[PDB]
């Protein structure tokens, strides 16, 4: 439906599908997020770790109880993310729900 | 996926452009979404997987070679994309009712 | 037919085709390394920045002027060959717009390679109305592909069918044209070109079910219409038959990545005969070509450096 991550990476998802977006023209991406509720029909919206899929409250103040797309890591190229992989699954776990 | 990704540049520097051009909107690019209703406790909430068809070839005969090997990622992308989209918004919902539920425990254990 | 001018300056230019040991040593000289190491040759007086993308357009402008230039003198029998090169940038060109043009992309996106019509004669043809107005914009300069196009109007003006007949009918053209001109060095090039084409076609569209012929293009040699049909219904031994033929390579390889690259050195070693006939077209193919291969092997090894990747991925992918 819809991503985005730099245009120099972003070609690929420019192929099938993914009508994407460049992704350095904001470092904040809420001009982005507003925009891709304009139209709404893009149930996903993911993005690279170049941001960092923990401050949503972007969304929380456009969608406001409209649940639209939660924002899903990327990451902006494999180089390594198997380290933090089992990582940001433990992460999470323990300031959810509760700590070990 | 990524292997193609900037091999695919081999001298489709800007080709990507001419292909996506040239071959694209030839497999469902957009909409599917089908919003489920599951155990939603308090003031209702709906998740939702959104699932149509989305990679393979659609130019018209072989045109170049990079071309269809690297939508054929797309392929491999899409779909698998699919996926963590889809369980991991179920986890996190899951989430908090677990600990919305341990909440009411709290108060009603030592409070009521 | 002139090889006084073209031939003098054809052997100064291969002066500065790098040295082996370059290419060994941008794999190890870092995305840094590299913007010093492309900077320090001949192609470094168009960085114009330093990154990745700027890597990109320094080629685009440094191949622009010493290849773009052969079609742009006269029309000799290698400025004829060289025109089918242009042609080739074009094509891809061609395709964009027809796609473009009947689903609401503007111009602006497609971004125009070294062509044989001028860049405002493009936008013209963009402008120029339906598949008919913008084959008629490009009968005006001389173009075979003008008519080629403008036949396959009358049969039909479905844009699917006309993008299908575009490749189909170009090269259909290109062949007999090509076949002219009447000396074997370049009828071999293209008749080599011709089986690994019907080569990749197959590949590719394995399983779309049709008939060898349903997507044949002529000029065979060792590739032909049986071998197309055995493997583009499914199956690999067509891959042992090109043994005993110079495309010995298949016959221990199998997939398309590897298909390509054995490919791509075959034609490579093919162009390297050409040293032996520089009053032939020998000469013309093996240096023109090369430059585009260095061109693919300075780009790939920016890429490299950019991303860090790991070597051994991606030194093979340059070497033969």
């Amino acid at each position: 439906m819809a991503v985005i991550a730099d245009p120099e990476t972003a070609q690929g998802f420019r192929l099938a599908g993914l009508e994407g977006y460049g992704a350095s023209s904001a470092e904040e991406a809420q001009s982005l997020l507003e925009t891709l509720v304009e139209r709404g029909g893009y149930a996903l919206v993911a993005v690279d770790e170049a941001l960092l899929p923990d401050p949503e409250r972007a969304v929380e103040r456009l969608m406001r109880g409209r649940d639209l797309p939660v924002l899903l890591p990327i990451a902006g190229l494999k180089e390594a993310f198997q380290g933090h992989d089992v990582e940001g699954y433990m992460r999470e776990l323990v300031r959810k729900t509760i700590g070990f | 996926a990524k292997e193609a990704y900037a091999a695919l540049l081999l001298a489709q520097a800007f080709d990507g452009p001419e292909v996506v051009a040239g071959a694209a909107l030839g497999v469902p690019p957009l909409e599917g979404v089908e919003a489920e209703v599951e155990n939603v406790w308090g003031s209702k909430v709906p998740r939702l997987k959104a699932t149509f068809p989305d990679g393979a070839l659609l130019s018209p005969v072989g045109t170049p070679a990079y071309t269809l090997e690297a939508s054929r990622a797309f392929r491999r992308y899409a779909e698998a994309l699919i996926r963590v989209a889809n369980t991991e918004t179920r986890l996190k919902k899951i989430g908090e009712e677990i600990k919305k539920t341990t909440r009411r425990v709290n108060a009603l254990e030592q409070v009521v | 037919d002139d090889f006084a001018y073209l031939n003098a300056r054809v052997r100064v230019r291969r002066g500065t085709l790098l040295k082996e040991s370059f290419f060994q040593e941008a794999l190890d000289l870092s995305f840094a390394d590299f913007l010093r190491l492309l900077s320090e040759t001949v192609y470094g007086g168009e960085l114009a920045g330093q990154g990745l993308p700027d890597v990109d357009r320094a080629v685009l402008r440094t191949q622009a002027k010493l290849v773009g230039d052969l079609p742009r003198l006269v029309t000799g029998e290698a400025r004829e060959a060289v025109r089918l090169l242009l042609l080739r940038n074009d094509l891809h060109n061609l395709q964009a717009l027809l796609r473009a043009k009947a689903t609401g992309r503007p111009f602006e996106e497609v971004l125009l390679l070294p062509g044989t019509l001028r860049e405002e004669v493009w936008r013209q043809a963009y402008e120029a109305q339906d598949p008919a107005g913008m084959a008629q914009v490009l009968a005006v300069p001389g173009h075979p592909l003008a008519r080629a196009l403008r036949a396959v109007l009358r049969e039909t003006q479905d844009l699917a069918r006309v993008e299908a007949l575009l490749a189909k009918r170009f090269f259909e053209d290109v062949a007999k044209a090509a076949k002219g001109l009447d000396q074997p060095a370049l009828r071999d090039y293209l008749a080599l070109e011709v089986d690994a084409e019907n080569l990749r076609t197959a590949f590719k569209l394995q399983g779309s079910g049709l008939a060898p012929d349903a997507f044949f293009l002529k000029g065979g040699r060792f590739v032909d219409r049986v071998r197309f049909a055995r493997l583009m219904e499914g199956d690999y031994a067509v891959l042992d038959e090109l043994s005993g033929t110079p495309f010995s390579g298949l016959s221990g390889v199998r997939d398309l990545k590897a298909l390509e690259r054995g490919l791509r050195c075959v034609l490579l070693k093919e162009a390297k005969k050409g040293v032996q006939d520089p009053l032939g077209v020998g000469l013309v193919l093996a240096y023109v070509k090369e430059r585009e291969w260095e061109a693919v092997r300075l780009r790939l090894l920016a890429r490299r450096a950019y991303f860090g990747l790991p070597r051994a991925q991606v030194e093979e992918e340059v070497v033969c």
